[PDB]
């Protein structure tokens, strides 16, 4: 079969910006690769087939290139409506596999995150239950990581994350975290903290609580 | 204009079946070869059926060969896609799209469907469970929205009021069940001053929470 892949994953541009991004073939393919674009919460678009050919009605901003195993999408100049996710696919021969696609985003200055913590709701701990929260809010860029800390060791067990896609009025990108425990346990320690390590300060942002 | 309108989805069991359906007008639909092209939660892009314009011949990749069956009704202009022995790693937004008309000839998609959504899973509909996050110049505040199925729950602020201060966290799977959040950001002023409310609403479990901030 063929495998495909697509560099770079994500990639931030400006507004007016060239912008390339790429894919690769496992085997020569011979000019056989088509490209979709997918807006967030749209079905894929045809864009580009026979590798350098552009879609009735589609932008002349949008070019294709290459042959062998090397393909290149272009985009002339970008636009704000131009953020989507790109993916190429092999249609020489079965299967027809799609590349795992390229997200396009916008660039924007830097910003630190607005770090929250919150404790277990008295509501659900009327049910047994203890979720301590952090929310890292309009950052910028979307690299970030989190640490939690009770009685100030680490703690992974129990850490579930959840990422934005980049806002669309601001262009930052946020991230929720939440630890669960038993209230038991809960009721077993007194300081609980979230860290935020992030490009915009070489000191964590850390923010905390006692129970 | 050319429309094509998938339905048919759902939400079954492992080893359950759907027969997916796809409406097409705006073209001559029997002189085109038509797909099903499977985003699975991933954001991954998988072709499952491909069948010629008159219906006689079909490709399927292994992952669902002898599970699918695709077929067409060229009379009434309808493409089908009976789906057979379920499993979990078939759910997935199914979309219907149309093969191009090129010479030379190459395998294009050049009209796609909405989608319909199918999901499978050993979960039965289960209500969330709806938490405030409160603090105890901006303040920031939550709702945790807790072990839900299926994946469909909204969240709201005074009643799409604060909209451009939201944020709204994509639901993760964890023990079969979703678990999602929402926070907004006010003026200090206006809160506790003013009210503000989180309503959630989960359809399948016909649940409204409309949740206030304290």
């Amino acid at each position: 079969d063929i495998q495909m892949t697509q560099s770079p994953a994500s990639l931030s541009a400006s507004v007016g910006e060239t912008v390339t991004i790429t894919c690769g073939a496992s085997e020569n393919i011979y000019g056989a690769l088509t490209w979709y674009q997918r807006k967030q919460g749209k079905s894929p678009q045809l864009l580009i087939y026979g590798a350098i050919n552009l879609a009735d009605d589609k932008s002349s901003r949008f070019s294709g290139s290459g042959s062998g195993r090397q393909y290149s999408l272009k985009i002339s100049s970008l636009h704000p409506d131009d953020v989507a996710t790109y993916y190429c696919q092999n249609v020489l021969s079965t299967p027809f596999t799609f590349g795992s696609g390229t997200k396009l985003e916008i660039k924007r200055a830097d910003a630190a995150p607005t770090v929250s913590i919150f404790p277990p709701s008295s509501e659900q701990l009327t049910s047994g239950g203890a979720s301590v929260v952090c929310f890292l809010n309009n950052f910028y860029p979307k690299d970030i990581n989190v640490k939690w800390k009770i009685d100030g060791s680490e703690r992974q067990n129990g850490v579930l994350n959840s990422w934005t896609d980049q806002d669309s009025k601001d262009s930052t990108y946020s991230m929720s975290s939440t630890l669960t425990l038993t209230k038991d346990e809960y009721e077993r320690h007194n300081s609980y903290t979230c860290e935020a390590t992030h490009k915009t300060s070489t000191s964590p942002i850390v923010k905390s609580f006692n129970r | 204009e050319v429309q094509l309108v998938e339905s048919g989805g759902g939400v079954v069991q492992p080893g359950g079946s759907l027969k997916l359906s796809c409406a097409a007008s705006g073209f001559t639909f029997s002189t085109y070869d038509m797909s099903w092209v499977r985003q699975t939660p991933d954001k991954r892009l998988e072709l499952v059926a491909t069948i010629n314009s008159n219906g006689g011949s079909t490709y399927y990749p292994d992952s669902v060969k002898g599970r699918f069956t695709s077929s067409r009704d060229n009379a009434k202009n309808i493409l089908y896609l009976q789906m057979s022995s379920l499993k979990s790693e078939d759910t997935a937004m199914y979309y219907c799209a149309r093969e191009a008309l090129l010479r030379p000839p190459y395998y294009a998609l050049d009209y796609w469907g909405q989608g319909t959504s199918v999901t499978v899973s050993s979960a039965k509909t289960t209500p969330p469970s709806v938490y405030p996050l409160a603090p105890g110049s901006s303040v920031t505040l939550g709702c945790l929205v807790k072990g839900y199925f299926p994946e469909s729950v909204t969240v709201t602020w005074n009643s799409g009021s604060l909209s451009s201060s939201v944020h709204t966290f994509p639901a993760l799977l964890q023990s079969g069940l979703y678990t999602m959040s929402s926070s907004v950001t006010v003026p200090s002023s206006t809160w506790p001053s003013q009210t503000v409310t989180c309503s959630v609403a989960h359809p399948a479990s016909s649940t409204t929470v409309d949740k206030k901030l304290e």
